[PDB]
C-alpha cells in the first residue's frame, strides 16, 4: 500500500498539491545532477550534421556511435582513451538491467555486476577530466 | 531512430475546447485579389490620367449605331 | 511555446572547476548546457540527439519495487532502468501521478440555529416562492400602469 | 429583462393549511447621530463606531437564516466613515453555473 | 496561480552558503522549533542522505521513506485545510463562480478574518439579477433577499493563528527517530573521496560538524573576498 | 496570504516637482530656471528609481499598467503633432506663392531619412538582443553618432535659412514642426543614456518603452518630410 | 505570500482607561453639543437601509 | 512579437491558458468539464463544487505553469516563429536598402538633369520666364 | 442565449462573428485563465451586450 503525500514547491510562494511518494523520491534523485547523469545515444544522421559545427567531435562522436554508447559529452572528448572502460561499463549496465528485469516480483536483492566500471559509482566515482578548451595551434603558420 | 528538424516542423494547431480559437474561415490571414486588383485600378487610374488629359472633357457629339436605347450604347 | 522556448530557468556548465564568467574575460571557454551539450551545437541538432537518465545499477532494485507497489507507475520505472527514459517522459510520469487537494463539507462547523429553527426550512422556502411570484405579477401590472 | 426568479406551482403549495407570509419586522430599528461617550477615549470610540455599523445588522427568519443588509453596490459594504484600508481580502462576487466536476462528489 | 510572478531561483533551490553552520545542533531540533531555512535545510540533509544510500531504500516503507524527505502523508484533515487554504489562495486574482448555494450545500466563502464582503447575483440565465453585496460575518447562514441563495463563512482559523502550509506541517507531521549523524558520514564517504565530491550538500555538511574548515578544499571554499 | 496590493501610504517628490515648477515662474533670473531644470531631472529619477524598487512586490500586473500608459502618453505625443499638422494646412492657401524660399527636395530629406532610418536599425538590433539575452557594447555608441550629427546638421540648417520665423506662417510653421521633432529627438537622448543589460531581461519596462519611442519618432519624421520637403 | 502584507490582523487592546485623582473618569473634547434652547421636537424619517431594510432615523431638538 | 498581450503575448509571466498538446490526455488535458454527464442523485457534494484547484486539470495546469519554467534545454519554435518575432526588423532592413539603392540613384539623376535642365527630368519645362528648380512631386501638381 | 457550455455558439464566417470576437475578446485580459472560465466570461458579455435589444438601436446612430 503506497500513502499520498503532499508535494510543494517554490520558497516565498508555495504552492501544494497530492502526490505520489514514489514518483517525488524519483524527482527528488533526478536532482541530483552529479549522481544521475544524462547521456546521449547518437545515429549517423545526426553525427554527420554535428562534423558542420565542430569535427573533432564529428570524429568522436562516430566511434560512439559504432560502439552503440549512450555516452556523457564530457566523456566523449576523451572517448579515445576511455573506450575500453565504457565498453565493459556497457556490459556491466545490461547484464544488471537483466537480472532485476528477470527476478520474481518482491526480489529486491542487489544486482551482481562488476561496479568499479560503471561511473558514478561509490567503487569508481570518475576522473578529473581537464578542460580541453585550449588553443594549440599558432596563427602564423 | 528518426527525428525532425524543430525549425522545419508545422505550426501547432489551437487547442479544442469550449473555448476554441478558429482564424479559418476569416479571411483576414492574407491580401486577396480584390486588394491587388485595387492596386491595378489604381496604377490605371495613375496612368490613364496622365495619359488622356482630356477624358474628363468628353464630346458631346453622339452616333451611336442602333440608337441610344441599345445596351452597347451606354458603354 | 512561451518567452519563445527560452526556459526562465537553466543549468549551464563549466569544464574548468574555479571559471567563473564574471571575473574572468578569457574566450576560449564554451559554457555546456544542463545534458552537457556544448554551446557550439545549436538547439535545433541537440534537442533532436536523444538524451536519457542513467542512474547507478545499485538504484535497479528499488525502482523495480516502485513499479510493483504501483502497476500504473511499471513503465516508467521500466523505462528508467532500461535507460530510455528522456526528460518527456519524466515529465509525463510527474503530472500523471498529481491529484488535487480535497475538501470534506462534514468538518465545516454551522452557524448556530435550534431544532425549531430548522424544522422551518420549508416554510421559509414556501414564503420565498410566494414573494417571487408576487414580485413577477406586480411588474406587469406596474409597467401596464405606468407606461 | 429581470423579472424575478420563476417558481413552479409545486413550490407554492404549503404543508398547512395556516401557513400564511412571516409578518418579520426589517426596519432595523431607530438610529440617529452616533453617540459617543466623553469618557471614552479616540481607540474606544473607534471601537464604538465599529459597532454601530447597519451593514453589519441583518434579520433572522424564522428557520434561523438571516437575510443581510444588502446594496447594489460596494460603496455601501465599508464601515462609515471609510477607514485607511478597506478591503484587504478581495471582496468575492459570486457567479453561478450548471457546470460540474466528478471529483467534488462522493458515492 | 496566474496572478503569480515568476518562479525565483530560489524556488528551485537555496544556495550552499544559507546552510546553518551548526547542523549537529540543526539535525536535532524538533520540527516545530525549525525556522523556513533550518527546515529547508534539514529536509535536504536528511532527504538526500537516505536518496543516496541505495541499499537501503528497497526495505525501507514508504511512511519512513516520506518522514526522511519531509513529505507529509496526507489525511482528511490535512488534505480539508491545504485545499481550503489552495482554494483562498486561487480566488485571490479569479473569479468566484460554481454551484447555486442550498441551505444542504451552501456558498462557502473562505475568509482569514470573521468578515468577507461577498456579491449574490442570482442563479444562471434569467434567475441572475444584480449584484447585491452583504458582508458575510461568521457564525450566520446567510440568505439573498431576492434569490434565497444561502452563503456561508468558512474561516481558516487553528488555534490563535491562521492555516498555512506551515501550519499544517507542524499540527499534523510527527518527528520520528532521530537523525543520526553516522548515517551523514557513512554517504560522506560513499560519495565523496580522493577529491570527488558526488554529494556537494553532505560535504560541506560534513565539514560542518567536523567544525568548519576541516575536509579538503573547505577553507578555501569559505575564503571570500566582500 | 498576503494582501494584492503593498499600498504606498506617503510621497514626498510631489510637493518638490510641484515647487520645482514654480520656480519656472516666479523668477527673475533665466539662470534660476537653467539650474532649476536639473533639479527636475534629479527629481523625476527619483521617481525612477521609486518604480525600480516597486519590483519587490512581485505584482504580474505592474508590467500592464506601465505598458498601458505609455501607450497613452504616445497617443498624446501624436495628438500634439497632429495639432501642429492642423495649424500647417489650415493657411495651406496662403502657401507657395509669396515671396519666400522654401526648402529643396533633394539634400534635406534623404539625409535625415537614411539618417534616422539607420537610428531605428540601431534600436532594431538592441530588441533583437534583448530578445536573444545578449549585449553588444558599440550600439550605443553608434546611437550618439547618429544624434551628434543630427544635432549637427539641424544646427547649420536654421543658422543657414535666409527666411525668418516672422516672415510667414509658413516659415513659422517649418521652423516649429522641426523644432517639435527635434525636441522629441532630444527627448530620446535622455532615455537612451542610460540603457544597460539588466539580469531581469523582459520585465523590465524600460526596454519596450524604449523602442515604442524611437519607431514613433521615425514615423513622425515621415509625415513631417512629405508635408514639407516633399 | 510568506512576510508580505498580513491579509488580516487583529488589534491590539485598547490603551490604559484615565481615571481622575479622586476615581471620575476622565473625559476627552467631544463635539456633540447639547444646544440650550426650549424646543423638544423629534422628527423621525424612513430611511433607505439597503435594498430590504430600513431604519427609523430620528432628529432631535436638542 | 513586440506588446505585451495577457492572453495571447504573455511573456511577463509565461502563463499559458491550456497545457502542451505533446502531453497525452491521460497525463494532462485541457480544462473543460463542461462535458461531464448528469451527478447521480445518490452523490452528495462533499468539495466546495467551486470552480478552482480543486478540480485536477485546473490544478495541473497551475502546477505545469510554474513547473515549466525551469528546462534541460530550449523549445526550439518554427521558422515561422521566427519570423514573425523580427518581421519589423527585418522589413525595416530591406527598406533601409530600398532607400541606398532605389530611392538614392534616381534622385541623384534627377538632380543632375535640374542642374543642366533647370527643372527635374518629370516635370513640364515652363515657358513662364520664372527661375528656379520648381516642384518635385510631379503627380501632387 | 444557451446557458450551458457545452451546446455551442452558432457563428457565420468573416470578419465581425462570434468566433472572430472571441479570438479577439480575450487578448488583454488577465481573467480568461482557462478554457472553461474564459468561455463563461466570453458569454456573459455576449450575451450582456448583443442580445440585448435596445443596444442596436445606438449602432444605428453610430
Ligand atoms: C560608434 C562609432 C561610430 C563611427 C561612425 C563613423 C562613420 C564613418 C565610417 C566608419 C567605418 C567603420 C565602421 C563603423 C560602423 C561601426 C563599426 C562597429 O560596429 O564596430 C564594432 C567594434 C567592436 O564592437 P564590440 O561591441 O566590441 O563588438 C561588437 C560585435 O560583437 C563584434 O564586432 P565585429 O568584429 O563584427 O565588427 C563589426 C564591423 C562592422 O563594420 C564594418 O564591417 C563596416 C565596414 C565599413 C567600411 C567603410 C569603407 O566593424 C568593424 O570591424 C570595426 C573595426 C574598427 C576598428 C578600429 C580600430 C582602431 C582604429 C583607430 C584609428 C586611429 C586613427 C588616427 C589617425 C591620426 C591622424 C593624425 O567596435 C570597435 O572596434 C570600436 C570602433 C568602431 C568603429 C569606429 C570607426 C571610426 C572611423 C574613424 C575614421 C577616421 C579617419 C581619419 C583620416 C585622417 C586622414 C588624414
Ligand atoms: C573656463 C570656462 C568654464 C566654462 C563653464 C561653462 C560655461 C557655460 C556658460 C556659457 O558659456 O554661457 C555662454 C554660452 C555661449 O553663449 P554666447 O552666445 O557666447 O552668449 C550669449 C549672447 O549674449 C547672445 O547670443 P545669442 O543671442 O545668439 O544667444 C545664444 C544662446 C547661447 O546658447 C546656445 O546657443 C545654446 C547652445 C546649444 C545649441 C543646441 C542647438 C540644437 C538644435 C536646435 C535647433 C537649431 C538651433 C540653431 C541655432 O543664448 C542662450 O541660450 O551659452 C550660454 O549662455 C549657456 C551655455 C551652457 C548651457
Ligand atoms: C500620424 C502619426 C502616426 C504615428 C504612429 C506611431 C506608431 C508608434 C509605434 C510603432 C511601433 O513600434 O509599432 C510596431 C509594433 C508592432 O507590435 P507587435 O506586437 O510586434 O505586432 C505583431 C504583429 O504586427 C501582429 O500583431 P497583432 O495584429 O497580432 O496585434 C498585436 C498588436 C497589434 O497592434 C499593433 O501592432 C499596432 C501597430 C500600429 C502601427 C501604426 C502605424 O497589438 C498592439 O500592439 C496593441 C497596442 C495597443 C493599442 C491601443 C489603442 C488605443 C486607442 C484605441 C482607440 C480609442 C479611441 C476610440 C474612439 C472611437 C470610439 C468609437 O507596435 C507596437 O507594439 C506599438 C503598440 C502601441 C502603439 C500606440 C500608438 C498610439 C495609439
Ligand atoms: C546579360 C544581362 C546583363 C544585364 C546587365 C544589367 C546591368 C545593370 C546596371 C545598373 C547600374 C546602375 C547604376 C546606378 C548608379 C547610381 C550612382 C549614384 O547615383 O551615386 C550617388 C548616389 C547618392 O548620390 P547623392 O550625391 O547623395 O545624390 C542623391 C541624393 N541627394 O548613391 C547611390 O544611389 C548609392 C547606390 C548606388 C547603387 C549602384 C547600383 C549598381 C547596380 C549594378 C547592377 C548590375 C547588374 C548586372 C546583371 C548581370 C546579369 C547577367
Ligand atoms: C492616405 C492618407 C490620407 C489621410 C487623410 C486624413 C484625413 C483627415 C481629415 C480630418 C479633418 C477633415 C475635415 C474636413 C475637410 C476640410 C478641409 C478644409 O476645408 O481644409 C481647409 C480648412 C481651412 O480653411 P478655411 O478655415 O475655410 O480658411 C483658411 C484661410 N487661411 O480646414 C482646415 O483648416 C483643415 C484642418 C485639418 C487638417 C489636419 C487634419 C488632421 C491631420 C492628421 C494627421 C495625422
Ligand atoms: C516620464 C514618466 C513615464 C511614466 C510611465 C512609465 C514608467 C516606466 O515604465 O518607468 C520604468 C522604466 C523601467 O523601470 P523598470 O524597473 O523596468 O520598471 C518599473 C517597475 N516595473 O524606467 C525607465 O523608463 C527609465 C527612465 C530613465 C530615464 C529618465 C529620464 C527622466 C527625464 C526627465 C526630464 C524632465
Ligand atoms: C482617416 C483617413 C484614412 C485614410 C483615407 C481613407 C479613405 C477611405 C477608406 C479606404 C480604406 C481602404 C483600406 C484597404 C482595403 C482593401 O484593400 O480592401 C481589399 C478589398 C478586397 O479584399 P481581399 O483582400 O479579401 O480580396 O478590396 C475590395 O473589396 C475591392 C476589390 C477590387 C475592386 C476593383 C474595382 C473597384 C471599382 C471602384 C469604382 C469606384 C467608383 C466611385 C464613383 C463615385
Ligand atoms: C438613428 C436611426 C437612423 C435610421 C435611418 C434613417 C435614414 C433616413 C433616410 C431618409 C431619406 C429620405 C430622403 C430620400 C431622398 C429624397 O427624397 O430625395 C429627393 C430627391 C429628388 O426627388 P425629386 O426630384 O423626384 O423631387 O431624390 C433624388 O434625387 C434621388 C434620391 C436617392 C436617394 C438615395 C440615398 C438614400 C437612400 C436611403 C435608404 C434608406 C431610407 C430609410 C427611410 C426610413
Ligand atoms: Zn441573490
Amino acid at each position: 500500500q503506497v500513502p499520498d503525500v503532499f508535494a510543494t514547491f517554490g520558497w516565498e510562494r508555495r504552492l501544494t498539491v497530492i502526490h505520489h511518494p514514489g514518483v517525488m523520491a524519483i524527482s527528488k534523485l533526478l536532482d541530483q545532477r552529479t549522481v544521475v547523469k544524462p547521456r546521449a545515444t547518437f545515429n549517423q544522421e545526426l553525427v554527420e550534421e554535428i562534423g558542420d559545427y565542430d569535427e573533432d567531435l564529428q570524429r568522436k562522436a562516430q566511434v560512439a556511435l559504432d560502439n552503440g554508447l549512450a555516452i556523457e559529452w564530457r566523456v566523449l572528448d576523451f572517448i579515445d582513451d576511455e573506450l575500453p572502460r565504457l565498453l565493459a561499463e556497457k556490459r556491466e549496465i545490461e547484464k544488471a538491467r537483466e537480472q532485476v528485469m528477470s527476478k520474481a516480483p518482491g526480489d529486491y536483492t542487489q544486482p551482481v555486476f562488476d561496479s568499479s566500471v560503471v561511473v558514478p559509482t561509490p567503487a569508481n566515482l570518475g576522473r578529473n577530466y581537464p578542460t580541453l578548451n585550449l588553443p594549440s595551434g599558432d596563427p602564423t603558420e | 531512430y528518426k527525428t525532425e528538424n524543430p525549425l522545419y516542423k508545422d505550426d501547432e494547431p489551437f487547442a479544442k475546447t469550449c473555448h476554441t480559437f478558429d482564424y479559418t474561415r476569416e479571411g483576414t490571414e492574407k491580401n486577396g485579389l480584390g486588394y491587388y486588383c485595387l492596386m491595378g485600378l489604381w496604377a490605371s487610374i495613375f496612368i490613364w490620367d496622365s495619359l488622356y488629359t482630356g477624358a474628363t472633357m468628353p464630346t458631346g457629339v453622339h452616333r451611336y449605331v442602333w440608337g441610344p436605347y441599345f445596351p452597347t450604347a451606354w458603354f | 511555446a512561451y518567452n519563445g522556448g527560452y526556459p526562465f530557468h537553466y543549468v549551464v556548465q563549466y569544464d574548468d572547476p574555479n571559471y567563473d564568467c564574471e571575473a574572468d574575460f578569457e574566450f576560449e571557454e564554451i559554457p555546456r548546457d544542463e545534458f552537457g551539450v556544448p554551446a557550439h551545437i545549436p538547439p535545433e541538432l541537440s534537442t533532436q540527439i536523444r538524451h536519457t537518465y542513467y542512474v547507478p545499477p545499485q538504484y535497479y532494485p528499488f525502482l523495480k519495487k516502485l513499479g510493483e507497489d504501483t502497476p500504473e507507475l511499471k513503465p516508467y520505472t521500466d523505462k528508467l532502468i532500461m535507460g530510455d527514459m528522456t526528460y518527456d517522459d519524466y515529465e509525463e510520469m510527474f503530472y500523471k501521478f498529481a491529484k488535487p487537494l480535497k475538501i470534506y463539507r462534514s468538518r465545516l462547523p454551522l452557524p448556530y440555529r435550534t431544532d425549531e429553527e430548522i424544522s422551518q426550512e420549508k416554510y421559509v422556502n414556501w414564503c420565498g416562492r410566494w414573494y417571487s411570484y408576487r414580485q413577477r405579477l406586480q411588474g406587469d401590472y406596474y409597467s401596464r400602469h405606468y407606461f | 429583462i429581470y423579472e424575478g426568479q420563476t417558481v413552479q406551482e409545486s413550490e407554492l403549495i404549503p404543508q398547512e393549511d395556516d401557513w400564511v407570509i412571516e409578518e418579520t419586522n426589517f426596519c432595523l430599528g431607530r438610529n440617529c447621530y452616533v453617540r459617543f461617550r466623553e469618557e471614552d477615549d479616540l481607540a474606544r470610540r473607534a471601537l464604538h463606531q465599529m459597532d454601530s455599523q447597519l451593514n453589519k445588522m441583518h434579520t433572522r427568519l424564522r428557520d434561523g437564516t438571516v437575510i443581510p443588509y444588502m446594496s447594489f453596490h460596494p460603496d455601501e459594504m465599508v464601515d462609515r466613515p471609510a477607514p485607511i484600508h478597506t478591503f484587504s481580502e478581495k471582496p468575492l462576487l459570486k457567479w453561478t453555473w450548471d457546470e460540474t466536476y466528478e471529483e467534488a462528489y462522493d458515492d | 496561480y496566474r496572478h503569480w510572478h515568476r518562479m525565483s531561483e530560489d524556488d528551485w533551490a537555496l544556495p550552499l552558503d544559507s546552510m546553518p553552520e551548526d547542523v549537529k545542533t540543526l539535525m536535532a531540533t524538533p520540527q516545530t522549533e525549525r525556522g523556513f531555512v533550518e527546515d529547508y535545510w534539514y529536509n535536504r540533509i536528511r532527504g538526500e542522505a537516505t536518496l543516496l544510500d541505495p541499499e537501503a531504500l528497497p526495505s525501507k516503507s514508504y511512511i519512513a521513506l516520506a518522514r526522511d524527505m519531509g513529505l507529509q502523508i496526507v489525511d482528511e484533515p490535512s488534505s480539508h485545510m491545504m485545499g481550503l487554504i489552495e482554494l483562498y489562495e486561487y480566488l485571490r486574482g479569479a473569479s468566484f463562480v460554481g454551484p447555486f448555494g442550498t441551505i444542504e450545500n451552501p456558498v462557502l466563502v473562505p475568509a482569514v478574518g470573521q468578515e468577507r464582503v461577498v456579491a449574490c447575483t442570482g442563479g444562471v440565465g434569467d434567475e441572475e439579477h444584480f449584484t447585491l453585496w452583504f458582508r458575510c460575518r461568521e457564525g450566520f447562514m446567510y440568505r439573498c433577499g431576492e434569490c434565497d441563495q444561502i452563503f456561508m463563512l468558512v474561516r481558516l482559523y487553528y488555534e490563535d493563528r491562521y492555516w498555512t502550509q506551515t501550519l499544517v506541517r507542524d499540527t499534523f507531521m510527527s518527528d520520528g527517530d532521530m537523525f543520526d549523524l553516522k548515517t551523514l558520514e557513512r554517504v560522506h564517504k560513499m560519495w565523496n573521496k580522493d577529491e570527488m565530491v558526488r554529494w556537494e550538500v553532505g560535504y560541506w555538511a560534513q565539514d560542518y560538524v567536523l567544525g568548519k574548515g576541516v575536509l579538503p578544499g573547505m577553507v578555501e571554499e569559505h575564503t571570500r573576498v566582500n | 496570504f498576503e494582501l494584492n496590493i503593498n499600498i504606498i501610504n506617503y510621497n514626498y517628490l510631489g510637493i518638490i516637482i510641484t515647487v520645482i515648477i514654480s520656480i519656472y515662474i516666479y523668477n527673475n533670473s533665466n539662470i534660476i530656471s537653467v539650474y532649476n531644470s536639473n533639479l527636475l531631472l534629479i527629481n523625476i529619477n527619483i521617481w525612477m528609481k521609486y518604480n525600480i524598487l516597486d519590483m519587490l512586490n512581485l505584482n504580474v500586473l505592474d508590467y500592464k499598467i506601465l505598458l498601458w500608459i505609455v501607450v497613452i502618453i504616445i497617443s498624446n505625443e501624436i495628438l500634439l503633432f497632429v495639432s501642429f499638422y492642423w495649424i500647417y494646412y489650415h493657411n495651406y492657401i496662403n502657401y507657395y506663392h509669396v515671396n519666400i524660399l522654401i526648402l529643396n527636395s533633394y539634400n534635406i530629406v534623404y539625409n535625415n531619412i537614411i539618417l534616422l532610418t539607420l537610428l531605428s536599425t540601431i534600436v532594431n538590433i538592441k530588441f533583437y538582443n534583448y530578445i536573444l539575452s545578449y549585449y553588444k557594447y558599440i550600439l550605443s555608441y553608434l546611437i550618439y553618432y547618429n544624434n551628434y550629427m543630427f544635432n549637427n546638421k539641424i544646427i547649420l540648417e536654421y543658422k543657414n535659412n535666409s527666411n525668418y520665423t516672422n516672415d510667414s506662417v509658413y516659415m513659422t510653421s517649418y521652423f516649429y514642426i522641426i523644432l517639435l521633432h527635434y525636441i522629441h529627438i532630444y527627448d530620446s537622448i535622455i532615455l537612451i543614456v542610460v540603457y544597460n543589460y539588466v539580469n531581469y531581461k523582459n520585465i523590465n519596462n524600460y526596454y519596450i518603452n524604449i523602442n515604442i519611442y524611437y519607431h514613433l519618432i521615425e514615423v513622425l519624421y515621415i509625415v513631417i518630410s512629405i508635408l514639407l520637403y516633399l | 505570500r510568506i512576510g508580505g502584507p498580513p491579509v488580516f490582523m487583529q488589534f491590539p487592546p485598547p490603551p490604559p482607561k484615565e481615571y481622575l485623582a479622586d476615581g471620575t473618569p476622565k473625559t476627552y473634547p467631544l463635539h456633540q453639543p447639547v444646544f440650550d434652547h426650549g424646543y423638544t421636537w423629534e422628527h423621525w424619517y424612513m430611511t433607505n437601509a439597503g435594498v430590504f431594510h430600513t431604519v427609523y432615523y430620528g432628529e432631535f431638538a436638542k | 512579437k513586440h506588446f505585451f498581450t495577457d492572453g495571447a503575448n504573455d511573456y511577463v509571466t509565461g502563463w499559458e491558458n491550456t497545457p502542451p498538446l505533446k502531453f497525452p490526455a491521460s497525463v494532462m488535458k485541457p480544462c473543460d468539464y463542461s462535458m461531464t454527464k448528469p451527478i447521480p442523485k445518490h452523490w452528495k457534494l462533499r468539495g466546495s463544487g467551486i470552480h478552482g484547484p480543486e478540480n485536477t486539470d485546473l490544478m495541473k495546469l497551475v502546477l505545469w505553469n510554474r513547473l515549466k519554467q525551469k528546462r534541460p534545454q530550449r523549445e526550439v519554435p518554427n521558422i515561422n516563429y521566427l519570423k514573425d518575432s523580427i518581421r519589423l526588423e527585418l522589413s525595416v532592413n530591406w527598406w533601409l536598402m530600398s532607400c541606398i539603392f532605389l530611392w538614392g540613384p534616381w534622385l541623384h539623376w534627377g538632380q543632375e538633369y535640374q542642374k543642366v535642365h533647370e527643372q527635374p527630368p518629370w516635370a513640364m519645362k515652363r515657358i513662364d520666364g520664372l527661375r528656379g528648380e520648381g516642384y518635385f512631386t510631379w503627380f501632387l501638381e | 442565449p444557451p446557458t450551458r457550455l457545452s451546446t455551442p455558439l452558432y457563428s457565420e464566417g468573416g470578419a465581425f462573428t462570434v468566433n472572430w470576437w472571441r479570438n479577439r475578446y480575450g487578448l488583454y485580459s488577465r481573467r480568461q485563465t482557462d478554457p472553461m472560465l474564459a468561455e463563461f466570461l466570453f458569454r456573459q458579455q455576449v450575451k450582456e451586450w448583443f442580445y440585448d435589444v435596445p443596444s442596436y438601436n445606438y449602432a444605428a446612430l453610430v
